């Protein structure tokens, strides 16, 4: 559902906040 | 007793947009791994000789480390252009140190893809040498401002590599270590044995 970097991966890498 | 060994042997490596820097100072340098240059796929020294580093003394030594594709290692050199040199990790023209890389497909690739390694796909301009950018600001791809909202023409700036073990060697993950030997106007703290 997320382009470029999947949402779960964005959370895992600390990219959501 | 400099921790050069731990830079190479670190279990985790950084994504290239968030390249890790380790400052080395006030220690005795063990340059043994640099003598084993035949074991690395890339080993290019600019203004340095591993067999002469024992005789030299430095104020600081920075060890930058990250994962990129093998076909991108050529960009970790002076005077290069491309997605990595431009938006992720830039070496200067006057660079002095070594660029060391090795294939890490066995560790960093996963079946289905390892999406945990990223690179910056979008940026308003190129990086200056040694500039680091870890912002996740939404990228304005159209003429209309995004106001930080991700969507139509407003893109997440970073991209997953999705490393797979069956991809060709040029698309496989390589771990890179860049050593910058700095001798500034200060007392030398990194000396040989
Ligand atoms: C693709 C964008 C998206 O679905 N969401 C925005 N967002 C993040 O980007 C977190 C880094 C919050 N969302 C989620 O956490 C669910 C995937 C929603």
């Amino acid at each position: 559902a997320c382009m470029f970097v999947p949402c779960a991966v964005r959370h895992a890498l600390g990219l959501c906040a | 007793l400099c921790p050069f060994g731990e830079v190479f042997n670190a279990t985790r490596f950084a994504s290239v947009y968030a390249w890790n820097r380790k400052r080395i100072s006030n220690c005795v340098a063990d340059y043994s791994v640099l003598y084993n240059s035949a074991s690395f796929s890339t080993f290019k020294c600019y203004g340095v000789s591993p067999t002469k580093l024992n005789d030299l003394c430095f104020t600081n030594v920075y060890a930058d480390s990250f994962v990129i594709r093998g076909d991108e290692v050529r960009q970790i050199a002076p005077g290069q252009t491309g997605k990595i040199a431009d938006y992720n990790y830039k070496l200067p023209d006057d660079f002095t140190g070594c660029v060391i890389a090795w294939n890490s497909n066995n560790l960093d690739s996963k079946v289905g893809g390892n999406y945990n390694y990223l690179y910056r796909l979008f940026r308003k301009s190129n990086l200056k040498p040694f500039e680091r950018d870890i912002s996740t600001e939404i990228y304005q791809a159209g003429s209309t401002p995004c106001n930080g909202v991700e969507g139509f023409n407003c893109y997440f700036p970073l991209q997953s590599y999705g490393f797979q073990p069956t991809n060709g060697v040029g698309y496989q993950p390589y771990r890179v270590v860049v050593l910058s030997f700095e001798l500034l106007h200060a007392p030398a703290t990194v000396c040989g044995p």
